[PDB]
């Protein structure tokens, strides 16, 4: 079963080091975790003060996705209007992927920004609705997979280089980038010999879960255009989720 | 998209 070619190893190293350089709290996220107090976000009689809280919490997270994409030579070799479309498409998916790998079954929490443990209820009643369940259930299943930095990174790049996004000029350039990443990812999987059976199809199904998460936000934002003016949220949140 | 465009530069 084929393992990485030399060109794929160089590609694996580029994307891994871009991930590692932009992953919040690198590896000292394990003990920089402060748990959001149970007072913010439980069942209603959702609260607009927890929604605003999360809106400021997610803005560093978006910034780190942009930095991740700018560290890919392939991503930079693209017209600016394509970069914008690609980033808007994959931002939520990558952030949800970065939170879901930091799932802890003891506390049943994800950690945001390498620092903040939240529960399924806090995120749900803080604005995310069913998407909260989708990210946690994703977190619970990924525990089996033991994904390392390289695999997460490759996942991010595959999400990032989605050539099916509306408005893209160089659909074919994107698609041959994504297929480089896809081959590289599959061969690395082959080399790592995870004990889980049929790891690669099971992974392909998790990408779809991520794409589902990313695509539920033409729903969960009209969730919160109803009660407030636009000026209350940080500019960068509004630009990615509009 | 002004702020995204600035960041991507
Ligand atoms: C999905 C994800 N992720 C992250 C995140 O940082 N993940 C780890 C990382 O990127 O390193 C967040 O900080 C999030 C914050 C809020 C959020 O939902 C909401 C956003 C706005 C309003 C209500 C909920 C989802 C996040």
């Amino acid at each position: 079963k084929p393992e990485p070619t030399d060109e794929e190893w160089e590609l694996i190293k580029t994307v891994t080091e871009a991930h590692v350089a932009t992953n919040a709290q690198g590896s000292h996220w394990k003990q920089k975790r402060k748990f959001l107090p149970e007072d913010i976000g439980q069942a209603p009689i959702d609260d607009l003060e927890a929604f605003s809280h999360f809106t400021k919490i997610i803005t560093p997270a978006i910034t780190r996705v942009v930095d991740f994409a700018k560290k890919l030579p392939m991503f930079c070799e693209l017209p600016c209007e394509d970069q914008i479309i690609l980033l808007k498409g994959c931002c939520m998916e990558i952030m949800s992927l970065r939170a879901a790998v930091r799932y802890d079954p003891e506390s049943e929490t994800l950690t945001l920004n390498g620092e903040m443990a939240v529960t399924r209820g806090q995120l749900k009643n803080g604005g995310l609705g069913v998407v909260s369940d989708a990210i946690f259930d994703l977190g619970m299943s990924l525990s089996s997979f033991n994904l390392d930095d390289t695999e997460v990174a490759l996942l991010q790049a595959v999400l990032l280089m989605s050539s099916d996004r509306p408005g893209l000029a160089c659909v074919e350039r994107i698609e041959k980038y994504q297929d480089s990443f896809l081959l590289a990812f599959e061969h690395y999987i082959n080399y790592r010999k995870h004990h889980v059976t049929h790891f690669w199809p099971k992974l392909l199904m998790k990408v779809t879960d991520l794409r589902m998460i990313g695509a539920c936000h033409a729903s969960r934002f009209l969730h919160m255009k109803v009660e407030c003016p636009t000026e209350l949220f940080p500019p960068l949140f509004l630009e990615v989720f509009e | 998209n002004a702020l995204l465009r600035y960041l991507l530069d």
